[PDB]
């Protein structure tokens, strides 16, 4: 009856950037009163629609993805940007249409003696396109010797952790991003408010 | 290492409903993803509809409104494509093909490209967005030769490149934009560049002669689209 937005925010886990969880939400109504009006939202932008005209728009499917990172790489989220994230990680097109919402999350996701938990990848060989994830941990080949699962010598593994601490400044602090994309399709609409 | 045998020719008069299937042997068909194109004769890959068999997600070119329906058996690890309404137009060669997918434990998948063709099957009758390339090009003997292809979907979507021999399937030589297949020989190379996707063979020889088509999907993901076609006959 209701889209399970508080399953997707109000989460106990969350996943690590490189493995962002998406989940594909339909067949329900959504009310985006309290996505937009909700407290602690470091930053929420949208770019294909817009949030005063959000409750009143009807679409084919929506999709939420969400995942964790620092606090200077909000910014790369946006559509068209260059990073070791947008490039190696999660990319948007320059057609997105949906929404950016993040918040500071240094509570939960910060360890006294570092989270280890969280990772993000480093080193990749191509940019990734829109809404691709890459889960494998085949080593970066840095040059003329082949790795062959060995590290070292010019090879890497190639995802590193993020090392989170509670001592640490703003920028260098856990956000966790709740990306929302609509997806519009050529077929009938089944979510709105 | 996996093979596909379609099934054996058909014969159907105008109005008809022919069913072709490809059964898939080796690996696990769980894993897999399956799609069909059809070869209109003497004229391009065209393709219809791919399906993922384990979720049961199948979707259909805009062109078939409801005459074709994809389906599957993993019990039986075989693959059901079945067209409706029969027409002369629809005389052509069907080919089925595994498309190497990512299925993920949440909702999400991606699609990439198909790199198993089945042998084929020729069925006779009788009674928006393109991806823009070059009709053909020529080249020396010693020399390289480079063909593009260009649409404006290709940074959002993967490019991937097959070689039609003729009278053979097509033979993936080139995957996800600029990578190499481990039996397409080192000569064949690719990039992209904005819009622009160019195959690169090196020291081209009189074995690499063949039609050569880039297939892309929509914008939006939800259709692939194949390329015109391209003749590379290298000039002796
Ligand atoms: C998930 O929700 C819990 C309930 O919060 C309510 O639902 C969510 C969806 C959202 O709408 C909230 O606005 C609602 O209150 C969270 O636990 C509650 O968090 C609230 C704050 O959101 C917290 O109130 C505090 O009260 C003090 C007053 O002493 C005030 O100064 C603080 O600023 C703060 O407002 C409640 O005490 C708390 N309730 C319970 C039963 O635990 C929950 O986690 C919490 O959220 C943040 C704000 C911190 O308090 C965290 O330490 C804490 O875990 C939400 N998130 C998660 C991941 O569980």
């Amino acid at each position: 009856n209701l889209c399970p937005f508080g399953e997707v925010f109000n989460a106990t886990r969350f996943a690590s950037v490189y493995a962002w969880n998406r989940k594909r939400i339909s067949n329900c109504v959504a009310d985006y009163s309290v996505l937009y009006n909700s407290a602690s939202f470091s930053t929420f932008k949208c770019y294909g629609v817009s949030p005063t005209k959000l409750n009143d728009l009807c679409f084919t499917n929506v999709y939420a993805d969400s995942f964790v990172i620092r606090g200077d790489e909000v910014r790369q989220i946006a559509p068209g940007q260059t990073g070791k994230i947008a490039d190696y990680n999660y990319k948007l097109p320059d057609d997105f249409t949906g929404c950016v919402i993040a918040w500071n999350s240094n509570n939960l996701d910060s360890k006294v003696g570092g989270n280890y938990n969280y990772l993000y990848r480093l080193f990749r060989k191509s940019n990734l396109k829109p809404f691709e994830r890459d889960i494998s941990t085949e080593i970066y080949q840095a040059g003329s010797t082949p790795c062959n699962g060995v590290e070292g010598f010019n090879c890497y593994f190639p995802l590193q952790s993020y090392g989170f601490q509670p001592t640490n400044g703003v920028g260098y602090q856990p956000y966790r991003v709740v990306v929302l994309s609509f997806e519009l399709l050529h077929a009938p609409a089944t979510v709105c408010g | 290492q996996v093979q596909l045998q379609q099934s054996g020719a058909e014969v159907k008069k105008p109005g008809s409903s022919v069913k072709v299937s490809c059964k898939a042997s080796g690996g696990t068909f769980s894993s897999y993803a399956f799609s069909w194109v059809r070869q209109a004769p003497g004229q391009g890959l065209e393709w219809m509809g791919r399906i993922i068999p384990i979720l049961g997600i199948a979707n259909y070119a805009q062109k078939f409104q409801g005459r074709v329906t994809i389906t599957a058996d993993i019990s039986t690890s075989t693959a059901y494509m079945a067209l409706s309404s029969l027409r002369s137009e629809d005389t052509a060669v069907y080919y089925c093909a595994k498309v190497e997918v990512n299925i993920g434990m949440d909702d999400y998948y991606y699609y990439y490209g198909m790199d198993v063709w089945g042998q084929g099957t020729t069925v006779t009758v009788s009674s928006s967005y393109v991806l823009t390339q070059p009709p053909s090009v020529s080249v020396s003997p010693g020399q390289t030769a480079r063909i593009t292809c260009s649409g404006d979907a290709l940074p959002k979507q993967y490019a991937y490149w097959y070689q039609q021999k003729p009278g053979q399937a097509p033979v993936l030589v080139i995957y996800k934009d600029s990578e190499r297949p481990s039996g397409i020989p080192e000569r064949f190379s690719g990039s992209s560049s904005g819009t622009t996707v160019t195959l690169t063979i090196s020291g081209v020889q009189a074995e690499d002669e063949a039609d050569y088509y880039c297939q892309s999907a929509d914008s939006s993901g939800t259709y692939v689209v194949f390329g015109g076609g391209t003749k590379l006959t290298v000039l002796s």
